C-alpha cells in the first residue's frame, strides 16, 4: 500500500493543477483494475502524462457516491484549474470539468477492459491540455463488441463491491502517493 | 490424460461468456426471488396506505410516485383478490380480450404482476405477447453510430436503415461535442431513405432536451429511469424530474418513451436484494405512473447481468411481457451483445421476434459492430441476410425486407450529397466529393477518409451555443436542390404541432400516415385474427437474393 | 372535445390545430419558411391541441398519458431556458426546499401552470423526506 | 461500383444455402398451396366413398389404406362440417383439453386437418404441440455413427451420449455389411452409458427386421412410408408390406415407428402436384391406419427440400402438430443439416424445443458432423455446451444435461473395455487395447486407430449367416467380468417381454420403469399445469460449467 | 382383460407375464441364462401377453394400436424366416395373387393367422387393381 | 451423341464381365453430374477401372424406374458374373449384386457431389474385384454434412427431370459407348 490520506481537500488557489478523484476503494479493498492492471501503474502513468504537460497532479479520495461521473464531478470541484480526472477501481475512467453537468464530460472510457498504461498516460496528458485550455485532440475511441459478453457480469460485481465503501456526507480526503 | 472432445468443446465461443452463479442477496437473480416481496394493497380513503407489503410509512420516492400515480386504486382491491394463475392463464388464453385484461392489468400492484407472469413459460409468454402488444403491426428501430463520429457515414448508413424497413432510427457519440452533427445527419439520412422515419441522439438528459429544442431530433428514447432510489439518484434523476422532463417533451410536441431494463440496478451498484425482474417492474410502473406512453426494456445495456444467471433471458420476455401488459408502447430490447455464440443470441430474439412487439428489437445495428457506439448490438449489418431467412422461413414479420444492391448504393449516394449541401448551406466543415463517395460504397469507419475533427467539434458545438435551429437545415436542403428532402423535413417537423405522433405506440408510415394503437389496434382472437404476414408484404419477404427458380 | 374518432387530428380535424402565433399547418410551406413568413417562434405546439390530445387520450383509456398531456399543456407557456432551469432544480441535490417553493409559486402566478406547481410542490415535501436536497449528499 | 457492404453480406454462411422459388407444379411448395385437395367425406354403408374430393373408384393404395383404418368413421361427419379455425382455436386454447381434441383430430380426413393447422402462426403451432404432445416428460435421440464403421468408437460415443440424457440411440453403416457389429457397439455402449437406453440400426427393411430377430436392437425407427404411390414404389413397400412389418416386430416384442417427413415425395420424383404439408398428412394418416404407435417426421432426410421454400420451417413444425394432435408419439427431426448458418438452424431447432416433443430432436449427432453416416445432423457433439445453456437461459427441459469430463472419460472406458470383451467371446477380430485408450478420448474417427475393415466385414457377416443371437453377446460380457452390462442386457429382453414398452412414446426412465404417454399422461391446462421444469432437475440444468461463484 | 389401469404390467401385474413352461420374469436371472436353463426360446413373447397388451391400448382409446397388437399376437407362432417371406412377398412385384392367396391360405389353415389372413387377401384384391403384382413393373 | 441403343440387353455371356446400368437420361437429357462432371468421363473411367481389373464391361440402359436400386437390380439380374453398378444423370452410384434385396447392396456413393473421376475408376475396379469374387477394400467414405445444405434441393430438381423418362415396362436396351 500506497496513498495515504493527509485530510480534506481544498480548493486549489493556482490553476497549474488537475485533480484525479479516485473511488472509495480505488487501491484499497481493490488493488487492480478489470484486467488485472494495478492500481500502482495507472495512477502512475496517469500522474506522469499530467507532469509532462508542465501540470501539477493532485489526487484525492471520493466517499460520496461511487458513480464514476459523481467522483470526478467532486474533484472538478476543488480543482485549481476546474479540470478533473475520475477513476473507478476496476478502471472506468472520465476527464472532467467545472460547469458541466454530472454525466457530462469533455471525455470518457466507458469500456475499460480496453485501457491499457499507455491509454491512461494519454488520458493524463490530455486532462493537462485542458487544463491549459487548448484543444487536443480526443484520445481515440477504444471500442470492443465482446466488451460486455466478456466483463460486464464481472464489471457489475466489482462495482458493487466498491460500492460498500460509500460514505454518505463524507468529503474528499487528499492523498500522499507513494509510486 | 485429454478427453479432445472436451477439448473441442472448450474452444467453444459460447465458453467465453460471463455466468454467474445466483446471487440473492446482491440480487443477482433474474425471477422468482425468495426475498421478492409479495404482493399485497392497502387503500384507505382513496389513497394506498401499504403496497406489496410495505407500509406507507416506508415508502422511498419509487413507491410515492406508484402508489400516487401508477396502480388504479379503482379495482385495485379486486384483482389483487384474484388467483393469479387465473390471470396468467387469461393472458395467454387467445379467448380472453386485450381490452379486458387491461383493467385488470393496471390495478395489479408490482409484486402482483410479476407473480402472474412468473408462472408462465416462453412460450405461454409469446403467446400473451402476440394479444397485449399495443399496436397491432409490428416495428423495427436501429442505432446508426460510427466510431469517428462521421457524419457523412452516418447519414449513408442512416438512409440504408430507413430503406431496410426500420422506422425508428437512434444515433449517440463517441465524443459528445459532436452531437448535433449526428443529429443532423441521422436526421437528413433518415429522410432521404424513407419519410417518417422518427429519429433520436442519446445523450445527457438536458443536452438531449435542449437538442430536441432546437428541432435537431424526432424523439428521445434513452430517457431513464431506475428501480431502486440510491441507483435512481446515480441516475441524477427522481421521478419527479423524469416525470417534469416528459411533459416538457411532450410541451415542445416530441415523442418521447424511458428506458429501464433488467440488471441495471446491479450493475450500478444497489439491488436492494431484490430480483432483477421485481425491480423491473416498479421501472415499468414508474413509466406507467408518469404518463409515459412507451418504454424501452428487456435489459437493454445492462443484458449481461440476467444472461449470467438461470432464466434470464426468459426474465427478458417477462419484463416486456408485464410492459406491453400495462398499456405501454414495448420497444423490446435484442440491441446489445451479450453472447459470442450465434445460437445463443438467436434465441435471445426469437423471444420477441416470433410474437411481434411493437419494436422488435430497439437498435439492432445497422452498421457493423465494430463501429456500434453502445458497444455492440444483438444484430448488426452483416446479419442482415439471415434475418430476412427467418422471416422466409416461419412466415414471420420481423419488420425488415430484402434489398437490391443498386438501390442500396443510390440512396446511401443522395444521402451523403444531401448533407453535402447541408454542411455547404450552414457554413459547417465540408464535405467532399471524395467523401460522398466513400459514404456510398463503404460497409464501415474503416473505409472511410479522416476528417479534421477538431475543426468538426467546433461547429458543433456553435449550433448547440448560437441556438442555430432545424429550418436552417430545411432552408440548406431548398438552396442546395434537395427542395424533395427539404419538403419531407419540414413535414417532419409538422408532426411536432398537431400532437398525433405523441400517443402509445406511434410511429409515422406511408403518406405522412401516424400508425399509433389509437388507430392500429390490437385485435388478437387466436388463430387467423389479428395481425397475419399475407399480401404483397409476405411478397417481399419471400423475394430474398438467391431464391433460384427451377429452370 | 375529442374521442379516439377524432383521431388523428391532422387527417380529422386539422383546422383545430394552430401555432402559438395562430398559425395554421397550412402556413407551413418551403417557401413560407424561405421568406420567413413563418418563423422556428411559429413552429410550437399549443395548449389546446395537448388539451385535444388528452381527451382523445382518456377516451382510449389511458388516464395517465391525458394526465402528462394536461402537465405538458401548461409548460407550453413556460420558457425553454425556464424549463432547462426548472428540469435541473428538480435533479437530485440541486435545490433547497424554499427554492423549490418558489419555483412553484412562480410557476402558479407568471404561466398559471397550477397542476405543475402542485407537482413540484409534492416533490420538494417528498425531498425533504427522502433527503434529495441541497446539503444532502 | 460494387458496395462493400454487399460483399461482406456476399460472403455470409446463409448465402451457400440452396435457395428456390415456389415451384408448385412438381409440388415444390411447403404448405397452404392452391392445388391442395379441400376436405370431404361421403360414408355409404359404413365404407368411406369419397376422400377429400377423391371417390373411391380412383383411390391409390394409399387413399384405400387410410379410408379403411385411419379415419374414425363415427364422427367423421360431425367434424367435418366443424369450422377449421374454430378448430385450430381449440388446438392452442389452453382450456380445451387434449382428449376432448383426439375424438375430434382422429374423424379428420387429411385435407381437413391440414386445413385447421394452417389458420395457425408457429407461436399458436408452439402453445398448441406443448398440450397435444402424448407423453407429458420431454426426451431426446442420438446419431451414433463414424465413417469408418468402426466399432470401438461406436461403442465409447454411445456411452457418453447415454450419459449425456439422450433415452434413445441410432447408428447406420457406411458399409452396409458392417451392420451387425454398428447394432452391437450401440447396444453394448448404449447400456455402459445408462441402462435402458433404446438403440436401433438403421437398414434395408428385411435386413433390420433380421437383426432385431437375432436380438441385436430394441427398437426400430426409419420404418418407411411415402405420401404418394410412385415414390412408396420406389421405397419398395406398400401401406399393407409396412403394416405387415409393423405387427412383425410388435410379433417379437420390438417397438418401433415409422419414420415419414416433408419433402421426401418431391427428392424422389413424383409428388402429384401436391403442397409437401398435405403428402406428409397422408403418411401420418398412414402410421395411424397401419395401428403403428409413433412417428419420426419433421422432415428428417429430406430438410433441404422445405427449407429451400418459403414457409418450409412453419411447415416442418405444423407437420410435427398434426403427428402429435392425432395422438401419435413424434419424434420430432432436428436430426438433419440444412444450412451453413447457425442462426438459422437454431431457429428451426427452438421450434420443438421450446414446447417439448416426445423426442425434441430424433437425431442430435452425439458425435462431430464429419462422423455422422446420415450426412449430418442439425446439433452435433460441438453444440452441447450451447445446448445445455439455452436450457438456463428460457428455464426450458431440453432433455440432456451437463456433465464432467473427468466422468465421461471413464464412462466411455468401460464401454471400449466391455466391447473388447464380447469381441473375445464372440471370437470376433480383435479389439486392441491401444483402440481401448484412442476411444477413451477420441472426439472422432480422426482419433481412432485404424482397422481390418475386410475381416471386420467376413465376421460380421458371419453373425447373420450363422445366426448368432444376443445370448452370445450376453454370455461374451459375464466371461470378460461385464456382468453388469449382461444383466442390464437381459433386463432389455425382460421389457421385451411384458410388451409395455410397445405403448406411445414408450422409454425406459430410471431402473426399468417405462414412461409412455399411457401412464406420463400430458394433462396440459396453461400456466402452473403439464411438465413444468422444475425440482433436482432444474437445479442439474443450471449447474453449467464456467458459472463463476459471485465472490 | 387388462385396462390401463393394470399399465405398466411389469409393475402392476408380473404375475400376467409369463412362460408356456410356466417360468415368470422373476427367473430371467444371468445365471439360469449361463446355467443354460433359460433359453432365447424362453426370451419370446407370447399372444396372450401381446392380448392383454391389446386390450390395454383399447381401454386408452388406442383401438388401431389395439389391432396391430392382436396382429401381432397372431404372427408370434409364424416362423421367422417365414415372417421374412410374407413380408418380402407383400412388397412390390414380388408376388402374383396365387401367392398371395396361398400365403393367406397358409397363415389362416396352419397358423389360425385369421386377421392376418384376411389382410392379406385384403392386400391381394388391391394390388391387383393397383397393379403392384409380379410382371407389372 | 456417344450412346447408341443396340437392342435388348440379354442375361450372361459368361462370368467375367460387369454391367454398367444407367438412367434413362444419362447422355441424353442430362450430359454431366450434378457438379459439372460430364457424363463421357465418368463413364469412360468406369469402363477403365473394371476393364483394367480384366473384367470386360457391359453398359446398360434402364427404363422402369429412374431410382439408383432398382436401376442397378436391373442390370444385375442380366449380368454374367452377379454384379452391377447403377448410375443416375445426377451421379448417384451403386454397386449391387443379384441374391440382394433391391435396397440392400455391396457398395453405396450416396453423396454425389463428392464424386471424382479418380472415385469413379475405383468403383468400377471395385466392381470387378466384386466379380472376380475376391474382397476389394471398399473404395473409402466420402460423407460431407454440408452437400445436403449445398445440393439436395438441386438433386430433387434434377431427379425430376430424369424421371420423366422412365417408361413402365421397358427392358434395358444395351449400347455402344463413343470414347
Ligand atoms: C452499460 C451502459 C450503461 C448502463 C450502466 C451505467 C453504469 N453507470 O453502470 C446504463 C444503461 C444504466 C447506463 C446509463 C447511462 N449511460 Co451508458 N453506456 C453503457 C454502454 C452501452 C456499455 C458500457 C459497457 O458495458 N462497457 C463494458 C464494461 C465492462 O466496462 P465498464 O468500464 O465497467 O463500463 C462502465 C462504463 O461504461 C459506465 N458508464 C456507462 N455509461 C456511462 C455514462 C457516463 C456519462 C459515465 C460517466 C459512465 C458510464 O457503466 C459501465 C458499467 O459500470 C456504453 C456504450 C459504450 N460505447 O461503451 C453506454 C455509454 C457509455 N452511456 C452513455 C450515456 C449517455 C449514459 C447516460 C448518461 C444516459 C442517460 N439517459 O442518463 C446514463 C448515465 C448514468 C450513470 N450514472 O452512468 C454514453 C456516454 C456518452 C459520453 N459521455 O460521451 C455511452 C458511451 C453511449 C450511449 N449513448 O448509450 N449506461
Ligand atoms: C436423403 C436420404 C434419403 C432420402 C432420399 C432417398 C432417395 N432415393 O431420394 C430418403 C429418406 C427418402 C431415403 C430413403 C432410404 N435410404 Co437414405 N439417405 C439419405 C441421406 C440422409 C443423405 C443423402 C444426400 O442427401 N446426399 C446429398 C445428395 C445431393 O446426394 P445424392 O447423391 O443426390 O443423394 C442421393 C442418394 O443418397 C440417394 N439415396 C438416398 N438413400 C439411399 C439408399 C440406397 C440404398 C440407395 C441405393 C440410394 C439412396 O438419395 C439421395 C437423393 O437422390 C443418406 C446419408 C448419407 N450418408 O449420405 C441416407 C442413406 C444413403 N440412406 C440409407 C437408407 C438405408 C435408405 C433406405 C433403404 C431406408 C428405408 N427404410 O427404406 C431408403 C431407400 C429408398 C430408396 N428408394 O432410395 C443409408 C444406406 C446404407 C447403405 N446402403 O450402406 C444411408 C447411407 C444412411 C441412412 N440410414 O439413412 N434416404
Ligand atoms: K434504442
Ligand atoms: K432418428
Amino acid at each position: 500500500g500506497f496513498l495515504t490520506e493527509v485530510g480534506e481537500a481544498r480548493q486549489g488557489t493556482q490553476q497549474d493543477e488537475v485533480i484525479i478523484a479516485v473511488g472509495p476503494a480505488f487501491g484499497l479493498a481493490q488493488t487492480v483494475n478489470i484486467v488485472g492492471i494495478p492500481h500502482k501503474s495507472i495512477l502512475r502513468e496517469v500522474i506522469a502524462g499530467i507532469e509532462e504537460e508542465g501540470i501539477k497532479a493532485r489526487v484525492i479520495r471520493c466517499f460520496k457516491s461511487s458513480d464514476v461521473a459523481f467522483v470526478a464531478v467532486e474533484g472538478n470541484r476543488l480543482s485549481g484549474s476546474g479540470i478533473s480526472i475520475g477513476i473507478q477501481s476496476k478502471g472506468t475512467t472520465v476527464i472532467h470539468q467545472q460547469g458541466l453537468p454530472p454525466l457530462s464530460n469533455l471525455e470518457l472510457f466507458p469500456q475499460a477492459p480496453l485501457l491499457t498504461l499507455e491509454t491512461y498516460r494519454q488520458i493524463g496528458k490530455n486532462a493537462a491540455r485542458y487544463a491549459k485550455r487548448e484543444s487536443p485532440q480526443p484520445v481515440p475511441t477504444l471500442n470492443d463488441q465482446m466488451a460486455r459478453p466478456k466483463y460486464q457480469a464481472k464489471s457489475a460485481i466489482l462495482h458493487i463491491k466498491e460500492t460498500k465503501y460509500v460514505v454518505t456526507g463524507k468529503n474528499p480526503q487528499e492523498l500522499r502517493v507513494a509510486l | 490424460m485429454r478427453s479432445k472432445r472436451f477439448e473441442a468443446l472448450a474452444k467453444r465461443p459460447v465458453n467465453q461468456d460471463g455466468f454467474v452463479k445466483e446471487w440473492i442477496e446482491e440480487g443477482f437473480i433474474a425471477m422468482e426471488s425468495p426475498n421478492d416481496p409479495k404482493p399485497s394493497i392497502k387503500i384507505v380513503n382513496g389513497a394506498v396506505t401499504e403496497l406489496d407489503g410495505k407500509p406507507v410509512s416506508d415508502f422511498d420516492l419509487i413507491d410515492h410516485f406508484i402508489a400516487r400515480y401508477g396502480i388504479n386504486l379503482n379495482r385495485a382491491e379486486e384483482v389483487m383478490a384474484m388467483d393469479s394463475v387465473k390471470l396468467a392463464n387469461m393472458l395467454c388464453d387467445p379467448n380472453v380480450k386485450r381490452s379486458e385484461i387491461v383493467p385488470l392489468t393496471t390495478a395489479m400492484t408490482p409484486a402482483k404482476i410479476v407473480e402472474v407472469v412468473s408462472h408462465m413459460n416462453v412460450v405461454e409468454m409469446m403467446m400473451a405477447m402476440q394479444k397485449m402488444r399495443a399496436r397491432r403491426t409490428p416495428s423495427q428501430q436501429a442505432h446508426v453510430t460510427n466510431v469517428k463520429d462521421n457524419p457523412v457515414q452516418i447519414a449513408a448508413d442512416a438512409a440504408e436503415g430507413a430503406w431496410r424497413g426500420f422506422d425508428e432510427q437512434e444515433t449517440t457519440v463517441a465524443v459528445a461535442r459532436y452531437a448535433p452533427f449526428n443529429a443532423i445527419a441521422l436526421l437528413v439520412g433518415s429522410q432521404v431513405g424513407r419519410p417518417g422515419v422518427l429519429t433520436q441522439c442519446s445523450l445527457e438528459e438536458a443536452t438531449e432536451l435542449k437538442l430536441g429544442m432546437l428541432g435537431h431530433t424526432c424523439y428521445a428514447e434513452t430517457i431513464s429511469v431506475y428501480g431502486t432510489e440510491p441507483v435512481f439518484t446515480d441516475g441524477d434523476d427522481t421521478p419527479w424530474s423524469k416525470g417534469f422532463l416528459a411533459s416538457s417533451y411532450a410541451s415542445r410536441g416530441l415523442k418521447m418513451r424511458f428506458t429501464s431494463g433488467s440488471g441495471s440496478e446491479v450493475q450500478m451498484g444497489y439491488a436492494e436484494g431484490k430480483s432483477m425482474l421485481y425491480l423491473e417492474a416498479r421501472c415499468i410502473y414508474i413509466t406507467k405512473a408518469a404518463g409515459v406512453q412507451g418504454l424501452q426494456n428487456g435489459s437493454v445495456s445492462c443484458i449481461g447481468v440476467p444472461s449470467a444467471v438461470p432464466s434470464g433471458i426468459r426474465a427478458v420476455l417477462a419484463e416486456n411481457l408485464i410492459c406491453s401488459s400495462l398499456d405501454l408502447e414495448c420497444a423490446s430490447s435484442n440491441d446489445q451483445t451479450f453472447t459470442h455464440s450465434d445460437m445463443r443470441r438467436t434465441a435471445r430474439l426469437l423471444m420477441q421476434f416470433l410474437p411481434g412487439t411493437d419494436f422488435i428489437s430497439s437498435g439492432y445495428s445497422a452498421v457493423p459492430n465494430y463501429d456500434n457506439m453502445f458497444a455492440g448490438s444483438n444484430e448488426d449489418a452483416e446479419d442482415f441476410d439471415d434475418y430476412n431467412v427467418i422471416q422466409r422461413d416461419l412466415k414471420v414479420d420481423g419488420g425488415l425486407r430484402p434489398v437490391r444492391e443498386e438501390d442500396v448504393i443510390a440512396i446511401r449516394n443522395k444521402a451523403a450529397r444531401a448533407l453535402q449541401a447541408v454542411f455547404a448551406g450552414m457554413g459547417l466543415p465540408p464535405i467532399t466529393d471524395e467523401e460522398v463517395e466513400a459514404a456510398t460504397y463503404a460497409h464501415g469507419s474503416k473505409d472511410m477518409p479522416e476528417r479534421n475533427i477538431v475543426e468538426d467539434i467546433k461547429f458543433a458545438q456553435e449550433i448547440i451555443n448560437k441556438n442555430r435551429n432545424g429550418l436552417e437545415v430545411v432552408k440548406a436542403l431548398a438552396q442546395g436542390g434537395f427542395t424533395d428532402v427539404a419538403q419531407d423535413m419540414l413535414n417532419i417537423q409538422k408532426a411536432k404541432l398537431t400532437g398525433d405522433y405523441l400517443h402509445t405506440s406511434a410511429i409515422i408510415v406511408g403518406d405522412g400516415q401516424v400508425l399509433s394503437a389509437v388507430n392500429d389496434v390490437n385485435d388478437y382472437a387466436g388463430p387467423a385474427t389479428g395481425y397475419r404476414l399475407q399480401g404483397e408484404r409476405w411478397e417481399e419477404i419471400k423475394n430474398i437474393p438467391g431464391a433460384l427458380d427451377p429452370n | 372535445s375529442a374521442r379516439v374518432s377524432d383521431y388523428p387530428l391532422a387527417n380529422k380535424h386539422p383546422e383545430w390545430v394552430k401555432t402559438a402565433t395562430n398559425k395554421t399547418l397550412d402556413d407551413f410551406t418551403l417557401e413560407n419558411v424561405l421568406s420567413n413568413k413563418v418563423t422556428a417562434q411559429d413552429m410550437r405546439i399549443t395548449p389546446e391541441t395537448l388539451r385535444l390530445q388528452a381527451s382523445i387520450a382518456k377516451d382510449a383509456g389511458r388516464d395517465r398519458l391525458a394526465m402528462n398531456f394536461e402537465r405538458a399543456a401548461e409548460l407550453t407557456a413556460v420558457p425553454d431556458d425556464r424549463i432547462l432551469e426548472i428540469y435541473n432544480a428538480l435533479r437530485p441535490y440541486r435545490s433547497t426546499k424554499e427554492e423549490l417553493l418558489a419555483i412553484a409559486d412562480d410557476l402558479e402566478s407568471r404561466y398559471q401552470a397550477k397542476i405543475c406547481a402542485a407537482f413540484v410542490r409534492e416533490a420538494a415535501t417528498l425531498y425533504v423526506e427522502r433527503k434529495k436536497l441541497k446539503g444532502d449528499d
